[PDB]
RNA sequence: GUCCGAACCCACUUCAGUUGAAAAUGGAGGGGAUGAGUUGUGGAUAGGGGUGAAAGGCCAAUCAAACACCGUGAUAGCUGG
RNA sequence: CAAGGGUUCCAGGGUCAAGUUUGUCUGCCCUGGGUGAGUCGGGUCCUAAGGCGAGGCCGACAGGCGUAGUCGAUGGGUAACCAGUUGAUAUUCUGGUACCGGCUUGUCACCGCAAGCUGCGGAGGGACGCAGUGAGGUAGCUCAUCCCCGGUGAUGGUUGUCCGGGGCUAAGUGUGUGGACUGUCUGGUAGGUAAAUCCGCUGGGCGUGAAGGUUGAGGCAUGAUGGGGAGCCCAUGGUUGUGGGUGAGUGAGUGAUCCUGUACUGUCGAGAAAAGCUUCGUGAGCGAGGUGGCGGGUCCGCCCGUACCCUAAACCGACACUGGUGGAUAGGUAGAGUAUACCGAGGCGAUCGAGUGAAUCGUGGUGAAGGAACUCGGCAAAAUGCCCCCGUAACUUUGGGAUAAGGGGGACCUGAGCUGUCGUGCACCCGUGCGGUGUGGUGGCGGUGAGGGGCGCAGAGUCCAGGGGGAAACGACUGUUUACCAAAAACACAGGUCCGUGCGAAGUCGUAAGACGAUGUAUACGGACUGACUCCUGCCCGGUGCUGGAA
RNA sequence: GUAGCGAAAUUCCUUGUCGGGUAAGUUCCGACCUGCACGAAUGGAGUAACGAUUUCCCUACUGUCUCCACCAUGAACUCGGUGAAAUUGCAUUACGAGUAAAGAUGCUCGUUACGCGCAGCAGGACGGAAAGACCCCGGGACCUUUACUAUAGUUUGGUAUU
């Protein structure tokens, strides 16, 4: 859930924080961590390619199993539910019944002690992983593979959810959390249930410092720049862009998806609109 | 106040050292040009 | 990213300096001082490029396009000789 | 000390130059000399960021990137301390006492498809945040009628506790007090690149309700019959050191930034890597029936640095420049304090002077009466200032506003009782031979003190140390910015909305490969504008742009 | 052009008008609307808290002032030592009224003035320092756009790969 902070100080006034009720362990599994040095948004050429990235608390990467099909038929106990700084979801530490320990995105509702499993003959329970041909139509899943064997790629963030709506032929139709209707191979795997920590979006950070140690550098809007720095720059006093809205590199606002690629597998566009 | 030159032998050797100059073809041509001029110090 | 306040970091006011002690400081006060803090070492990004909590700021004491060399004895209906 | 400098260090000779003056002097000149490590700091070991990169992929050429690897400290790993000595060196030399790795040797014990060694990896371990409180200690400090070594005072007193000084010793080893850690015995086993008897995951039996075992803050013992430590000696030699003459080592108070301690508690923002190390096997070779273990002895232990300056006259600033320069140590009294005042350890008197009541400029000081009449403006200054106690408004997002405002007390003498701690001692549990425990002690030291009293103009008596209240505009806020005329109402900001993006994402760097985005997956990411919060955010799609459509 | 707001960081006229504050208020705070030329995310109107921000007022307080005086100091000043600097066509370099490239130490007519120093003050030498930074003319640079001509990129179809 969310715990609201009291307005003792400014910057703490309207802010809030998760209460971490679902965490059962305040430390990570040492054998599943790797170093994750920060990039600062810099390319292999050393230049900033993604802006507004830098600083923040040090983090260690947790190795998450997005495949789950190399342990088919081996039951696992959910040993722990714990915090992952690298994502908005929680991670379930699983003890497979052969000694192997692993991490998964924690599905909503699963807790310490429940038994997960993978395979075509796996039971339909949240946390179980099955092929889409075996997942029944109308099921809410997550961690969905685009291409069979490629690993989980869709529906992974906190509260994410994918709806399996049809299984015609060798394609399964899924509604993604964007609302877009997509066709994927029936052999693609998916995990039953939706992602937990669904209420994290309501967190009010209330403080520039909290994003600063979340790793977000300040954002300078282009309209207060100089004309050399941004197409919106220039002007005496406060102005608009002096033109239609554009990117810092002069690209006008508009659709940017490549119209010729895997569009033959997209049923309907996300339809954000308004 | 704090001035422009703040010495550091390791940084100097990594920047203008002989091996640094030999690493790239521009630096090798610089060494050749200094040899033609007759400098006693080909590099730092 | 609480309060008062040393170190530390800053640079609001004033006076002095302004062929200075100093090519930006000193005296007296002043802001921050557990934080978006400060600092050491090493490293990365390079010139129509970098970086910029954005002032066209900064990039080796003069940056609306660094410095060095070269084209080069550039050109100048202009000034001087 | 580090960085940086590079002989400036020491001794002797010198006074052209240099030194903002002089100079017999010097960080200057000349000559000679000076830096000693198995343990200190680096290398021989390990990796981070990052660099390079066999093949390789990419690119007209030049080149870009990157695999296997290989480098790269600012981190990990790693065995020594005290004393003494020189004109110049010292965890380096010398003395004393240790430790580590080799080689070799003596002795005891043990192995044998089946020793071992070396490679190779598995696992364990190394291995990690921030904030805070408390407890047990020690360093240090203070005091002393106690112990030592002195003193008996130029001027009234000063032979009793009156005055001055001192009251010390390391690493290592042993011990095991606090504290901490820890059930035990077998079985199985989809995993750990090849394997595993070492790990992981699981099944049983038994199991104190802790008891042993393991560990190790300090203490004690040892190291240490040693080392260090004052004034008395025929004498020394007269700014000197020699041989004897070293005397003491107790107790209490106070108390850390250190130790237990990566402890404990809280907490979200969720806090390197690799090797050494322990153990496990064997995807490799070596290797003989020879090795590997435990106490004892001999020899071997490499390279670089080591002088000197270093909050500076030696470094960065052209200077022997009121500037800048990272880290460690940092005592006493007053004090909350690392502020400030005066002092200690120790170091300095500053690198032109001597005078002289000129105007004037700078820097401080005081001021009658008035009190902002000054002035663009209360600019500058003054006042206020500390602790304890009382008390405190509009408004408010209920947190604030607030140190609001506005008051009282403070130091000195004496001092009843109350307390912290120790104490010879009483009895007692004693597992005693425990390095203990609970009662319990006239007292010492320290803290606190109701009341009573003294003196002065003045008791936060010096230094130090908010003025306050009312109202409006702007920005919510803490922050950021024009290094060197603008710190702001500008930027950022948390929050908000819109647009893009289904992942080889969009976007961005690049010719490309690639890379960032992200080891992220629409509760995400990128772009745009707005800028906490409250109440709201109207009408217009004709123009331009965007989106869709295609007669 | 709605809510709201309005002589406002926006109001030219303008010190608008009225009201408050002062003995006196072009500023200030509250109103009016006649909005030269407010207005709703380039957000509208508010807002506790915050501010080395801007503005007005009260109090305290003072050398800010009436109106300055005095004290001590680092320079100044004298002596000894050491010893620069910018500047410089020249020199035995007065004033007055004139005159002249229209602002004279230097020319005219007059007036005054013994030679040389020391400490001072700043009216002039159109004083020194910087080949005016304003203006114009020539050149350049960067910036902008529905200026021109091109181009990376993005996109269309053909064709090769097929
Ligand atoms: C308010 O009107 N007053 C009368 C003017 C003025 C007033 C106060 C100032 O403080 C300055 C100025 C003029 C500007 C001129 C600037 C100019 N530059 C911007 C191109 C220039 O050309 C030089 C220069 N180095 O030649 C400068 O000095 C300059 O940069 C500068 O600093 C200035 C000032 O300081
Ligand atoms: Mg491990
Ligand atoms: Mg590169
Ligand atoms: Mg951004
Ligand atoms: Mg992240
Ligand atoms: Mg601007
Ligand atoms: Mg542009
Ligand atoms: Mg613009
Ligand atoms: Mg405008
Ligand atoms: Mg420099
Ligand atoms: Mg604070
Ligand atoms: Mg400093
Ligand atoms: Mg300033
Ligand atoms: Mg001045
Ligand atoms: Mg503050
Ligand atoms: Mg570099
Ligand atoms: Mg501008
Ligand atoms: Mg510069
Ligand atoms: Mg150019
Ligand atoms: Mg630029
Ligand atoms: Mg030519
Ligand atoms: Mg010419
Ligand atoms: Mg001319
Ligand atoms: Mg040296
Ligand atoms: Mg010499
Ligand atoms: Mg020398
Ligand atoms: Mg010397
Ligand atoms: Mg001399
Ligand atoms: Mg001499
Ligand atoms: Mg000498
Ligand atoms: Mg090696
Ligand atoms: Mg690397
Ligand atoms: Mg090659
Ligand atoms: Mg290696
Ligand atoms: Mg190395
Ligand atoms: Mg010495
Ligand atoms: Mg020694
Ligand atoms: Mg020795
Ligand atoms: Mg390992
Ligand atoms: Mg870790
Ligand atoms: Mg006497
Ligand atoms: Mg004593
Ligand atoms: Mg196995
Ligand atoms: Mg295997
Ligand atoms: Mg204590
Ligand atoms: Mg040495
Ligand atoms: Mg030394
Ligand atoms: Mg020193
Ligand atoms: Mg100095
Ligand atoms: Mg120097
Ligand atoms: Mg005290
Ligand atoms: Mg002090
Ligand atoms: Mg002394
Ligand atoms: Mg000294
Ligand atoms: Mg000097
Ligand atoms: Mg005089
Ligand atoms: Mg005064
Ligand atoms: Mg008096
Ligand atoms: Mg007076
Ligand atoms: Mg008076
Ligand atoms: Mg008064
Ligand atoms: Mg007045
Ligand atoms: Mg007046
Ligand atoms: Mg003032
Ligand atoms: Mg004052
Ligand atoms: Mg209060
Ligand atoms: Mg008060
Ligand atoms: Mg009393
Ligand atoms: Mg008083
Ligand atoms: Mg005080
Ligand atoms: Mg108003
Ligand atoms: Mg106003
Ligand atoms: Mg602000
Ligand atoms: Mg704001
Ligand atoms: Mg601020
Ligand atoms: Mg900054
Ligand atoms: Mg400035
Ligand atoms: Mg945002
Ligand atoms: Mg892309
Ligand atoms: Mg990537
Ligand atoms: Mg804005
Ligand atoms: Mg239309
Ligand atoms: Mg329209
Ligand atoms: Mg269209
Ligand atoms: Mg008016
Ligand atoms: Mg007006
Ligand atoms: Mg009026
Ligand atoms: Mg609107
Ligand atoms: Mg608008
Ligand atoms: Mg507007
Ligand atoms: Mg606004
Ligand atoms: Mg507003
Ligand atoms: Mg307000
Ligand atoms: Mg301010
Ligand atoms: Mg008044
Ligand atoms: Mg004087
Ligand atoms: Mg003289
Ligand atoms: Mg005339
Ligand atoms: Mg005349
Ligand atoms: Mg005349
Ligand atoms: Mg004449
Ligand atoms: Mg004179
Ligand atoms: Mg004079
Ligand atoms: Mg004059
Ligand atoms: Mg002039
Ligand atoms: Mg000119
Ligand atoms: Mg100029
Ligand atoms: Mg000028
Ligand atoms: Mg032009
Ligand atoms: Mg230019
Ligand atoms: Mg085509
Ligand atoms: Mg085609």
């Amino acid at each position: 859930g969310i715990r609201k902070y009291k307005p003792t100080t400014p910057g703490r006034r309207g802010s809030s924080v998760s209460d971490f009720v679902e965490l059962t362990r305040s430390t990570p599994e040492k054998s599943l961590l790797v170093a994750k040095p920060k990039t600062g948004g810099r390319n292999n050429t050393g230049r900033i390619t993604t802006r507004h990235i830098g600083g923040g608390h040090k983090q260690a990467y947790r190795i998450i199993d997005f495949k789950r099909y190399d342990k088919d038929g081996v039951p696992a106990k959910v040993a722990h539910i714990e915090y992952d700084p690298n994502r908005t979801a929680r991670i379930a530490l699983l003890h497979y019944a052969d000694g192997e320990k692993r991490y998964i995105i924690a599905p909503d509702g699963v807790g310490q002690g429940t038994v997960v499993v993978s395979g075509p003959e796996a039971d339909i329970k949240p946390g179980n992983n099955l092929p889409l041909r075996n997942i029944p139509v109308g099921t809410t899943v997550h961690a969905v593979e685009l291409r069979p064997g490629g690993g989980a790629k869709m529906g992974r963030s906190a509260g994410a959810s994918v709806q399996l709506v049809a299984r015609e032929g060798k394609y399964a139709t899924v509604r993604l959390p964007s609302g877009e209707m997509r066709m994927v191979d029936i052999r693609c795997r998916a995990t039953i249930g939706e992602v937990g920590n669904a209420e994290q979006i309501n967190i009010n950070w209330g403080k520039a410092g909290r994003n600063r140690w979340k790793g977000i550098r300040p954002t300078v809007r282009g309209v207060v720049m100089n004309p050399i720095d941004h197409p919106h720059g220039g002007g005496e006093g406060r102005t608009s862009g002096g033109r239609h809205p554009v990117s810092p590199w002069g690209k006008p606002e508009g659709r940017t998806r490549n119209k010729k690629k895997a569009s033959s597998r997209l049923i309907v566009r996300r339809r954000k609109s308004g | 106040m704090k001035r422009t030159f703040q010495p550091s032998n390791r940084r100097r050797a990594r920047n203008h050292g002989f091996r640094s100059r030999m690493s790239t073809r521009a630096g090798r041509s610089i060494l050749a040009a200094r040899r033609r001029k007759g400098r006693v110090n080909l590099s730092a």
